[PDB]
């Protein structure tokens, strides 16, 4: 499924016209700021969700499971603590 | 002597007063307890280092830099 | 799974009044949301290629599809390389999402499963 | 003809550094290959020296250690940096892992590179396991001993098999010199099985992000991903020297700095970080052998991902709902994790269990039925 | 510009060499500096600091 | 667990050494020289450090040398095959307080006093551990501790029963550079040595590692630089589509 | 312009330079583990006695 060059497999090309200029004729930070502050932006924005739900979620259960566990055993859980084993 | 003495009073009736109570109250409880008859037979023995340990975490936050400082 | 599983159970939801009417609108969401739109692709691009069947589907597409078609990768390769989305004209509208390549590969795997079977006659 | 192509070796080279016809969008998820090559090459080089000074009779060996931190010159670095690079391999390994499973990458033409990776994974696991215990501190010791025991669940002869593998009746001097001599091995074994990966996957070449073929848009490895490596090659040292120059025990335990002492047991046995999340999925189940199975099954299953994927595309970039189960899966897989080094206690055995029935149910039921539904939601959703 | 391209840059055995050279330069001089530096943040604390009064 | 079979956690105090960019101070590694040698040795050995560890540390060539002739090693036998003793010399190592184990409990109602060497690294909490469990004896057990006999109430020791009674008490030791010897300050100094003494590498490697910071982070900028100025062909490439 | 070129040439040349000072420092302090250890070169200084050796 994958080819060498001059025969990489891709099905025929025609009718693209691809264009660039010398690395050395270019400013390579060009438009740095603005890609920075804005493009981030946008990409963090439209991925956020899947990040922050099962990171919250998770760190609920956790912070529940282990605040629970701290108070089962104190003095004032030892009730709780001796049903629960 | 020891500047520890001097800080750790101060922190106990200052910032930490309330956990000083606790404490207090606790010991009066248990040595109160101590001294009724049949609690040698008594399933569950009260302590006070719940109390204790909040205390000294308390002392603890109010004095580490302190103390550092003078030495 | 294959093209041809996809497009028969589609076909049942879509039949079934109830059922179209409550999956239709949440697959027009969850396009909406996949976002391939926004890198110039139509859905019929994302097609995993590397297979007999599917190989033997895109070399029966018609040349000018064919050519559109690597257009569209290798401009939806730039968009993504460069952390940039489609603008404009790029974009894919809803009305340009056509399943260019789902005929064919119906067609081949037609077949493939028509071998399958023969392959187990029994005579009677 | 170039010399780089007319002679075979500087071909083979060729083939695989510079000329490699490489997707022209990979992103720098596309790094940790590289980065778990720099640590195989770390490891090796900073094993190799540890070796030059290290004694692995029982007697001697935690001593010969404290030599290497004391006396050797720049002994306390090429001891660090060899403790401290097994977690940077680890935590590169699963985000290697992790690109693979939420790109596809483990999808046909791609399962045979994805399997011999599984194996990868477990020598990983053994080759460390042994080299934490050739320390001969206390965690050294006990861990060993709970490990090794697990091999006793294997019903008829696993006890003959424990006692075979000590070579006595308890951890001790046999069992270190021979973890001495195949953690010397097993990194060259890996190197072999990471060699072999590769040379499977030159067959369809990388996949990409978009999941799409990249026959059509190919750039040379070199210069382009060569230069790009460089920016994660130098991240990642940047994180190396922070642990090794300024907190280089941070990932430790404390106990591990007390010789072994087969009478005193440790207040708590516990593998190293990157071995809890499979201590956690053995502790669920309450059966011995039951839990053996489990912890390697969660290994295992790792291969059956080429079938239960449904989906008819590669990848996860275009699919919401599998971005979010995947999101919970790993999530998951990081809550297993904590769980590991969790006293026994209430409420976190029952969490433990639920969330050992949440990492099976992720590769047994709900990828194959999301994918199946996205299938569907593309189909209709595009019409 | 030209002249620096022309001597140091354009052959690539200059380069090299202009590089080993500079990094030899640097490997000392910043040896140096950071010697003195790490002495005026941790001043009084080390060895060198009290070796006087033994 | 209960916090007690934990034992109670210690503060953060502001060690010298604290700082990425901070050496031990040297002075008070000396001071804690003396603490340990004047009464932590009576019970604990310190079996990984030699007199040539302390020359440029703590003390002198001359003054190390002191110290280790004042005792008597085992040298080879003699012509006859006899025992004899010798001197010590800088390369020894500082000699123990018990000849084994079995003397060590024996001496210490069963409990057996560890080595010091890593102690600082064997325990969670490192110096602030030592210094905590030092000057935290209370006078008074918290009222309904019971203590096993031959322990002592600590509430940083995880049960909160230690076998070491307290042993710094203001005045024990005389320090040689006119410091008032309080209980937190010799406990501040025998932290700090025995700090040392795990990690005698301490200052040099961070000192390298603040070499390896700067070199490191200009690379990254350049690697940054070099790889866009690489790359910006590709990323400026434009197409022009005809379809045929 | 020869400056144009000569600016990415500083930047490739830097970095070319930072890696070899870095390269040293680092084979140099690594293979320094080869050279005596602390304890080999603390057994050096044999003191001998003469009073015990006779004539011949
Ligand atoms: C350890 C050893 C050290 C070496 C470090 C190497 C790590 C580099 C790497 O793989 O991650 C960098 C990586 C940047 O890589 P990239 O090639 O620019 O884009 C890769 C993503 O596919 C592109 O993702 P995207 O374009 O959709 O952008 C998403 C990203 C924004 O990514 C940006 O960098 C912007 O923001 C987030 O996802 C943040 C989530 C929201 C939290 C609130 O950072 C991420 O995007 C991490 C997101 C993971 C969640
Ligand atoms: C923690 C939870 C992570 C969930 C990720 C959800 C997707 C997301 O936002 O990621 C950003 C990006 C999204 O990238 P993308 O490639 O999907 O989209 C790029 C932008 N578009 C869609 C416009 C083309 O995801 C990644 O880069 C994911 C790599 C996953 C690595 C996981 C490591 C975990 C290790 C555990 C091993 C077992
Ligand atoms: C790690 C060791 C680093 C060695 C540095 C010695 C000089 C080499 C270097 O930095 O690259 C310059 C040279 C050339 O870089 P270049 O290819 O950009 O220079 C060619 C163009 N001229 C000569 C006009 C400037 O690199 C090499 O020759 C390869 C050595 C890699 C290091
Ligand atoms: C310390 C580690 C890094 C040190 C080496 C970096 C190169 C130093 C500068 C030299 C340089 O930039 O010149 C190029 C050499 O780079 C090269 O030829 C190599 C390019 C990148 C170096 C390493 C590649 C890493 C990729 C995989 C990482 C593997 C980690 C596993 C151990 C040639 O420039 P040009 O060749 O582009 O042409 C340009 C015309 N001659
Ligand atoms: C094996 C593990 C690799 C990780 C390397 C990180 C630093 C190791 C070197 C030791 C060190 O701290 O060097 C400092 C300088 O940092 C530096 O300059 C080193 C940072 C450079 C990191 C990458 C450069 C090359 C690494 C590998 C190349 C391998 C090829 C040949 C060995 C101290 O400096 P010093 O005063 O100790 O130095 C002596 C000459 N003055
Ligand atoms: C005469 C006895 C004695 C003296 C003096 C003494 N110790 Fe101890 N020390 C012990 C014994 C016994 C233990 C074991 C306690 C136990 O495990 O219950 C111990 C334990 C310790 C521990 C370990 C506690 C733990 O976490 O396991 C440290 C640290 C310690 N000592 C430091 C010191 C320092 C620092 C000094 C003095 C400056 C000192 N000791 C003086 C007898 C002594
Ligand atoms: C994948 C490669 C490797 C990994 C993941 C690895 C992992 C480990 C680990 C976790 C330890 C315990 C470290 C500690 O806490 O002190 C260790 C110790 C050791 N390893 Fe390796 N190792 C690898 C390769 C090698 C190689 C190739 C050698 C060659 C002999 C080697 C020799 C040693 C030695 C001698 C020790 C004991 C001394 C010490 O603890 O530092 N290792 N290794
Ligand atoms: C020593 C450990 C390993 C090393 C050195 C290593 C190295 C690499 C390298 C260099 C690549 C090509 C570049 C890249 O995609 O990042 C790669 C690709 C891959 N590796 Fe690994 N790998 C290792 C372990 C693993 C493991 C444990 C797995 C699977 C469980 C795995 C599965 C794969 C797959 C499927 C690919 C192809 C990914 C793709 O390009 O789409 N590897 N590996
Ligand atoms: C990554 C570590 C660097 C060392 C490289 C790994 C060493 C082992 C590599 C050899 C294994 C054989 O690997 C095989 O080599 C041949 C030629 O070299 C390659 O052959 C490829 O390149 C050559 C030209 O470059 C073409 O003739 C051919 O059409 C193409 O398939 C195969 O794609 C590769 O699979
Ligand atoms: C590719 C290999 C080619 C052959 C190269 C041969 C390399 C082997 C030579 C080892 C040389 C070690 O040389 C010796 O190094 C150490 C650092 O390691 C230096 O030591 C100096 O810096 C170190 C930190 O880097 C400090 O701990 C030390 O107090 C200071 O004196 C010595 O000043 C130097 O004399």
């Amino acid at each position: 499924y994958m080819g060498w060059w001059g025969h990489m497999g891709s099905p025929p090309q025609k009718g693209i016209a691809g264009y660039t200029i010398s690395p050395f004729a270019a400013r390579p930070f060009a438009g740095v700021v603005h890609a920075a502050i804005f493009n981030t932006f946008r990409r963090t924005k439209n991925q956020a969700l899947f990040v922050i739900l099962p990171v919250s979620f998770f760190y609920y259960v956790w912070t529940q499971a282990s605040e629970k566990n701290e108070w089962l055993y104190t003095k004032a859980g030892r009730h709780e603590l001796a049903k629960a084993l | 002597p020891d500047p520890a003495i001097a800080l750790h009073e101060a922190a106990a009736e200052g910032p930490c007063h309330d956990f000083k109570h606790h404490f207090d109250e606790c010991v009066e409880r248990v040595t109160k307890a101590q001294e009724a008859e049949d609690y040698d037979h008594a399933e569950y023995k009260e302590d006070c280092v719940e109390e204790f340990f909040h205390l000294q975490h308390c002392i603890n936050d109010n004095t580490a830099d302190k103390l550092f400082r003078v030495l | 799974a294959s093209i041809t599983s996809v497009v028969k159970t589609s076909e049942l939801i879509l039949k079934s009044p109830l059922l179209s009417k409550i999956v239709v609108p949440l697959a027009k969401t969850y396009v909406k949301f996949s976002g391939y739109r926004q890198l110039g692709f139509k859905m019929n691009d994302l097609i995993i290629e590397e297979t007999p069947n599917m190989q033997l589907a895109l070399r029966r597409l018609p040349p000018t599809e064919s050519y559109d078609r690597v257009y569209r990768l290798i401009r939806a390769t730039q968009f993504s390389l460069s952390h940039k989305l489609a603008t404009g004209n790029d974009i894919t509208k809803p009305e340009e999402d056509d399943h260019y390549l789902i005929p064919y590969i119906l067609d081949v795997e037609a077949e493939a499963f028509e071998k399958d079977a023969l392959d187990n006659l029994e005579v009677v | 003809m170039a010399l780089r192509k007319k002679n075979s070796l500087l071909n083979m080279a060729n083939s695989y550094v510079l000329d490699s016809p490489q997707p022209s969008n990979l992103n720098y998820f596309w790094n940790f290959g590289s980065l778990l090559a720099l640590c195989l090459v770390i490891q090796l080089a900073t094993g190799i020296t540890l070796a030059m000074h290290y004694t692995s009779h029982a007697s001697l060996a935690f001593d010969s250690v404290e030599h290497i931190m004391r006396d050797v010159n720049f002994g306390w670095f090429i001891r660090y940096a060899h403790a401290n690079t097994a977690s940077f391999f680890f935590i590169c390994i699963y985000a290697h892992m992790g690109r693979n499973i939420y790109y596809g990458s483990y999808k046909t033409p791609r399962v045979l590179p994805w399997s011999i990776g599984v194996i990868i994974f477990l020598l990983l696991i053994i080759t460390a396991f042994m080299g934490y215990v050739l320390v001969f501190g206390q965690m050294s010791l006990w861990g060993a001993t709970v490990i090794c025991n697990l091999v006793s669940a294997i019903p008829w002869l696993g006890e003959d098999i424990v006692h075979f593998l000590w070579g006595g009746f308890s951890v001790g001097n046999p069992t270190l010199q021979r973890f001495f001599a195949l953690h010397y091995l097993m990194p060259f074994v890996l190197a072999v099985f990471a060699l072999l990966h590769l040379i499977a996957l030159h067959t369809a070449g990388s996949s990409n992000p978009l999941g799409i073929t990249s026959n059509v848009d190919k750039l040379s490895m070199h210069p382009y991903y060569s230069f790009k490596d460089l920016i994660t090659v130098f991240a990642f040292l940047l994180m190396f020297t922070l642990f090794v120059f300024f907190s280089p025990d941070k990932l430790g335990h404390p106990d591990n700095y007390i010789p072994a002492n087969p009478m005193v047991t440790p207040a708590s046995i516990v593998p190293e970080w990157y071995l809890l999340p499979f201590y956690a999925i053995l502790r669920a189940i309450p059966d011995k052998l039951g839990g053996v199975i489990a912890m390697v099954a969660a290994i295992l299953i790792l291969l059956i991902l080429p079938i239960v994927d449904r989906s008819i595309i590669r990848g996860n970039a275009f699919k919401p709902i599998s971005k979010l189960l995947f999101g919970f899966f790993i999530c998951n897989f990081l809550l297993l994790g904590v769980l590991g080094q969790v006293h026994i206690e209430p409420p976190f055995i029952v969490l433990g269990q639920i969330c050992t029935i949440f990492y099976f149910s992720y590769f047994l039921i709900l990828l194959p039925m999301v994918s199946t539904i996205e299938n569907i939601f593309f189909y209709i959703g595009s019409l | 510009a030209t002249t620096f391209y022309n001597v140091f840059v354009k052959r690539n055995s200059a380069f090299v060499a202009t590089i080993l050279a500079s990094a030899f330069v640097f490997d000392m001089t910043f040896e140096t500096a950071i010697d003195n530096f790490w002495d005026r943040i941790n001043a009084g604390k080390q060895w060198k600091d009290i070796r006087h009064k033994y | 667990m209960t916090a007690a079979e934990h034992g109670l956690h210690p503060a953060e105090y502001p060690w010298p050494q604290n700082g990425m960019l901070s050496t031990f101070d040297h002075a008070s590694l000396r001071r804690g020289y003396q603490v340990y040698k004047e009464v932590c040795a009576a019970c604990h050995s310190l079996d990984r450090i030699a007199w040539r560890n302390l020359v440029g540390v703590t003390h002198t060539t001359d003054e190390a040398k002191a110290f280790a002739e004042e005792l008597e090693y085992d040298d080879e036998p003699d012509d006859e095959g006899n025992p004899r003793k010798r001197p010590g010399k800088l390369a020894d190592y500082i000699p123990g307080p018990y000849p084994n184990e079995q003397a060590a409990r024996a001496a210490n109602q069963g409990a057996l006093p560890p080595d010091l060497s890593l102690i600082a690294k064997a325990r969670h909490g490192g110096a602030d551990y030592i210094f905590a469990l030092l000057t935290g004896y209370p006078d008074e057990p918290p009222a309904g501790v019971v203590l096993a006999p031959g322990m002592n109430y600590n509430p940083y020791f995880p049960g909160g029963g230690i076998g070491m009674a307290r042993t710094l008490f203001d005045g024990v030791v005389e320090y040689e550079d006119g410091t008032p010897a309080t209980t937190s300050q010799m406990a501040k100094d025998v932290a700090a040595f025995l700090t040392w003494a795990a990690e005698p590498e301490h200052d040099e490697r961070k000192k390298l590692g603040l070499k390896a910071i700067i070199v490191i982070s200009a690379m990254l900028g350049l690697s940054v630089y070099i790889k866009k100025f690489k790359w910006s062909p590709i990323k400026n490439r434009k197409f022009i589509y005809n379809p045929p | 312009t020869d400056a144009n070129r000569l600016f990415s040439y500083f930047m490739i040349g830097s970095f070319g330079m930072l890696s070899a000072a870095g390269a040293k420092a680092t084979v140099q302090d690594f293979l320094s583990n080869m050279s005596a250890s602390a304890d080999v070169l603390a057994m050096a200084k044999v003191e001998v006695k003469l009073g015990a050796i006779p004539l011949g």
